[PDB]
RNA sequence: GCAGUCAAGCGUUAUAGCGACAUUGCUUUUUGAUUCGAUGUCGGCUCUUCCUAUCAUACCGAAGCAGAAUUCGGUAAGCGUUGGAUUGUUCACCCACUAAUAGGGAACGGCUGGGUUUAGACCGUCGUGAGACAGGUUAGUUUUACCCUACUGAU
RNA sequence: AAGCUCGUAUCAGUUUUAUGAGUGUAAGAAGUCCUUGUUUGAACGUGGACAUUUGAAUGAAGAGCUUUUAGUGGGCCAUUUUUGGUAAGCAGAACUGGCGAUGCGGGAUGAACCGAACGUAGAGUUAAGGUGCCGGAAUACACGCUCAUCAGACACCACAAAAGGUGUUAGUUCAUCUAGACAGCCGGACGGUGGCCAUGGAAGUCGGAAUCCGCUAAGGAGUGUGUAACAACUCACCGGCCGAAUGAACUAGCCCUGAAAAUGGAUGGCGCUCAAGCGUGUUACCUAUACUCUACCGUCAGGGUUGAUGCCCUGACGAGUAGGCAGG
RNA sequence: GGCCAGCAUCAGUUUUGGUGGCAGGAUAAAUCCAUAGGAAUGUAGCUUGCCUCGGUAAGUAUUAUAGCCUGUGGGAAUACUGCCAGCUGGGACUGAGGACUGCGACGUAAGUCAAGGAUGCUGGCAUAAUGGUUAUAUGCCGCCCGUCUUGAAA
């Protein structure tokens, strides 16, 4: 019931692409 | 919920005139005028035009817009009373004891007076409701016609009718004798 | 007692040869700063390994609202613990505040859900910028065009025991 | 808490979605390149036997119903939605229970078909009567009086309550026969009927009434242009 | 009761472990055939009140309830709920009358028979004995009220 | 209770540091340095020397050694560890609290519950508990919930199956929806086919097994009523009219059931229903032998003093059974 | 001079008002002003449908004959929290001590003072008036002692 669900997806996304680089290189 | 505003509407056919003061409503038409005491339930009566009236609850809850559409109900049944009327017809039978249906006068209350229901003795008297016509059906056996402005009345009479005929301490399944309403409608029979 | 939004930011002690560690940030509702951090250690230690004996306060800030004279509509995005576990719950609220707004939320969980400030945990406080991405409809009944409605049956308070006068509830 | 509850049955079928409704569109869309001549055709409390009836006599062309909104937006609603050109004005030509018909065959021979179909049906509410019944004093046979009582098997005394309630006609039960004191006129020729008169003469099975398909208009495909039909539009 | 089966759930990411409702087997097998150790407290008479978990009486609901009679159930305690036989035992059982012969509490956390019955006596079992008992039988004095209160009547 | 000594002396139901275990030990005169004697190393020593920056924190004015004698002893309850469990209660160990010997405020009333320990008074402020009336103190303010044909104002255990309810409120997850949501009305609901066996009869609907194909928008070799069999109605499903939200499964709060006897009686009573009930928030207010200030009594302690076991100055303390000492 | 009081100026403790000056935060956020965009719970205007002589139903139109929201910039005020060896009003309880000594303050000065504990002015009564004793009334509290037993109204 969250109005903005897919800016929280979006944001996690974006957390969970930089983090897996971010302990890469 | 608690909701904001809750409406009912009523529509007001030409001929019917409806005053309300305080919840005291006074429905007039071609055949008569009709009264209802709607103090028991808070609700607020407002007018658009001759045709329209508004019934309102402000900030109510479950029971109290159930109270709304019950007094929008009623008021229409009141409408439809006084441009209509209402007649219910009932039908009494019997396999051996022919029942005898009259009408007596007991210092002028009008009573329906049954006799021979199942071959007894005891004399059963139902009381005729201010209000409502008791008729002898035509060319239909065994019929009694009730007709009146106030469909409450008719219909409480009919029920009384029929319950002063209880069958006791027999197997109904085989004993079908007693007086039925047979029909509900409106005395108008324009179409 | 009467809300107000803090921003704290922490981190981990600086030890040999693992300088500048990583800020940490939170927004809290709490009634003062030591509640405030409080909250944030225990919200630090329940998410990271991080214990309040090895980390330190860097900084905490209230932080006002923007617009305080501005009627907004807030979802709130809440958890709760219990026995079976952690429970999402999302609630509307008009108010003109995010504190006004949290302070009605924890009085509605404490009045319907039967619970305590301690046990409630404030994800997130989001403005509904739109007025078609409201979906209560206890909230949807006050968006109406021309909102109008009376207060019927009026209870004026007496300062005297005795009134020589019938009392009126008009409006 | 205080509800309707909804009442359980445990049956063979269950329901369609919107697949069946996708499928019906996706035909539909073929049919309209498949075919040259469409036809609009009203199909108003048809018999599935005179519906089947027609489409085996219609061997080779193709008779698409459903819903009429699904119909409607397969043909394309508005001129900027439209599957082919001119095609709004056959959509919006359609009403009620609109049946398409798919063909090549000649219109003439369409037009003479459905000038010379016609078959018998049970009265409909809110529609002329076809003649007047009146059922007879005495015991209720099953045809109420149209065959002779001799030949007419009884009524069957289960649907006293059905004719004494729902019907409104006043009977009796002797001797397990339904039995009524005075003739009673149900339908004068020449009057609308009601649901309740409409029902009595489906009872009784009179079925003087007839069934003409009507047909609105055709679109063809190489003119791209839509002909009003006018038959049986009276 | 024990042993097992199933699975609405609970649990888990390791088809581990709990587990409602149901259900199987033994007790208990097919033709309506034919008394076994209460180890310590019992029953009466007179008379009052209370409970309802209702036997009868009142009113209802259901049932292959035709009628008559009966069965199950609901409200209900206003009103009733007996006379006798039997002690080689009755922690009961029969006969009859009756509308019916319902269950229980206020004890069991005044007269009166069983019973705590002490001194007399006999039989049985045990003990070398004084004696004791697995036991059985019989005989055996406790005696207010004018006090306060309550209750009934009276100044 | 008597002596002797010492008194930066002796320490501590505490923490810290180092080191163990999954609470123990240690933290300086019962030291340290050089010098090389005892049986090239451990372990014992010759002579000289370093102090009030003598070896963490906090607190403490009395500590140590000899003599010397009155009353007492198998108690209850509770918390925390741990071992075995029972229909259920629980039973055996370790440690620590409360009570006996103890008044005071509150919990209506009380052996172990909350607060607080007690010379005689005055003033002020509070604890715990409360502020509709009994009754001192807001029928305060604010946001929600609840209606009980004997609600609740309770101990947080049991009745209790997190079971039943068409009471009410708030949530969660799935689905349907202007190529049309929930209800309603009307129409369709077909053909092979009266599918096979069985039956006196049995055609979707007493039964036993197949449960297919076609045509469809859709229609079961049929969900029920009905017939001796058919007939007829129905629903499963589809469509037409209507036009905007709706359904299902769970979770939580409050409410009702979730078993009760027996003289007439109990949230302490009255009574209370947008409470005087339940959850929560903000303030104000009431009052203990408690806290703060003052006076007075006594005791103890530290100072001064050419009726001296008197006088003067200052400070802190004051519960008590057996028992002890002292003054009357 | 014995009894009971009233007022004034002080001291100790305490309670309850009014008013002033400062300091911090996003050097409060806001309101307000300027500027640039944006939409609807769409303001003026326009269109058509047909409505009681134009009030409406639905399309368009982003300030127009109302307004609103966001970003940026500017100058303030106020709230909240805290500090003052700032000022000042009302009320209650207390007055221990008894030559001087001390520490201070205002003063050039002699002196004065709220600075090691209350003085000054005034009234009435002068006796059952205050007070004591005794008999009772009212509000609240209070179970019958001793002994023996955990423990006792039980
Ligand atoms: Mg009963
Ligand atoms: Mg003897
Ligand atoms: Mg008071
Ligand atoms: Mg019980
Ligand atoms: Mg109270
Ligand atoms: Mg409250
Ligand atoms: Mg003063
Ligand atoms: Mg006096
Ligand atoms: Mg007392």
């Amino acid at each position: 019931n969250f109005p903005y669900k897919a800016k929280i997806l979006e944001e996690i996304e974006a957390k969970k692409m930089k983090d897996l680089e971010e302990r890469e290189l | 919920m608690k909701y904001i505003q809750t409406e009912q509407q009523i529509e007001v056919p030409e001929g019917v005139t409806v005053s309300i003061k305080s919840r005291i409503v006074k429905v007039v038409g071609p055949r008569g005028t009709l009264t209802k005491n709607l103090k028991h339930i808070d609700v607020t009566f407002t007018k658009v035009n001759n045709q329209l009236i508004k019934v309102a609850v402000h900030n109510g809850g479950r029971k109290h817009v159930a109270a709304l559409r019950t007094v929008k109900s009623l008021v229409d049944n009141m409408i439809t009373g006084v441009t209509k009327g209402y007649k219910y017809k009932m039908r009494y039978v019997y396999a051996h004891f022919p029942i005898n249906v009259n009408i007596v006068e007991k210092d002028g209350a009008k009573f329906i007076e049954v006799r021979n229901f199942l071959g007894d003795k005891k004399i059963r008297n139902v009381p005729v409701r201010d209000g409502v016509t008791i008729e002898f059906s035509t060319n239909v056996k065994d019929e009694i016609v009730l007709s009146g402005n106030s469909v409450e009345d008719v219909s409480q009479n009919a029920a009384d009718l029929q319950q002063i005929c209880r069958v006791r301490n027999k197997d109904i399944r085989k004993f079908l004798d007693g007086i039925y309403v047979s029909h509900k409608g409106f005395i108008t029979e324009d179409l | 007692a009467h809300f107000k939004e803090y921003q704290v930011i922490g981190r981990r002690l600086p030890t040999e040869s693992v300088p500048e560690p990583k800020l940490f940030r939170m927004r809290i509702f709490a009634s003062n700063e030591v509640i405030a951090k409080s909250r944030y250690w225990y919200f630090l230690q329940k998410l990271h390994k991080v214990k309040k004996a090895s980390g330190e306060i860097v900084s905490i800030n209230q932080i006002n609202e923007a617009h305080p004279t501005k009627v907004k509509n807030f979802g709130v995005w809440v958890r709760y613990d219990s026995r079976s576990g952690t429970h999402n719950m999302y609630k509307e609220i008009r108010d003109v505040s995010r504190v006004a707004a949290v302070e009605t939320l924890y009085q509605d969980m404490a009045a319907r859900h039967r619970a305590r400030f301690r046990s409630i945990h404030i994800l997130k406080v989001a403005e509904i910028e739109k007025t078609a991405d409201v979906k209560r409809q206890y909230v949807k009944q006050f968006l109406t065009k021309d909102l109008k409605f009376p207060l019927p049956h009026r209870v004026q308070k007496s300062t005297k025991t005795f009134s020589y006068k019938r009392p009126s509830t008009f409006y | 808490r205080s509800k309707r509850s909804k009442l359980v049955t445990l049956a063979q079928t269950d329901k369609k979605g919107r697949e069946n409704k996708e499928r019906i569109f996706d035909e539909v869309r073929e049919a309209l390149d498949t075919y040259r001549y469409v036809w609009v055709l009203h199909l108003d409390d048809v018999r599935t036997p005179v519906l089947q009836e027609i489409r085996t006599s219609w061997a080779g062309s193709k008779l698409i119903m459903g819903k009429r909104k699904v119909l409607q937006k397969a043909l394309g609603e508005k001129r900027e939605e439209e599957y082919k050109e001119n095609l709004y004005q056959l959509s919006k030509l359609c009403s009620g229970v609109t049946g398409l018909l798919f063909t090549d065959e000649d219109v003439n021979t369409v037009k003479e078909y459905f000038k010379s179909y016609v078959r018998s049906d049970y009265s409909r509410p809110n529609t002329k009567a076809p003649l007047t019944f009146t059922i007879p004093e005495g015991i209720v046979y099953s045809r109420g009086g149209q065959i002779p009582a001799e030949e007419d098997v009884p009524m069957i005394h289960s649907l006293e309550p059905t004719m004494r309630n729902k019907f409104e006609i006043p009977t009796k039960i002797k001797a397990g026969k339904i039995t009524i004191d005075s003739p009673y006129l149900v339908c004068t020729e020449g009057e609308k009927l009601d649901v309740r008169q409409a029902l009595i003469l489906k009872q009784f099975g009179i079925a003087a009434s007839e069934f003409k398909v009507k047909v609105s208009a055709y679109y063809d495909n190489d003119s791209s242009t839509v002909e009003s039909t006018n038959i049986n539009m009276e």
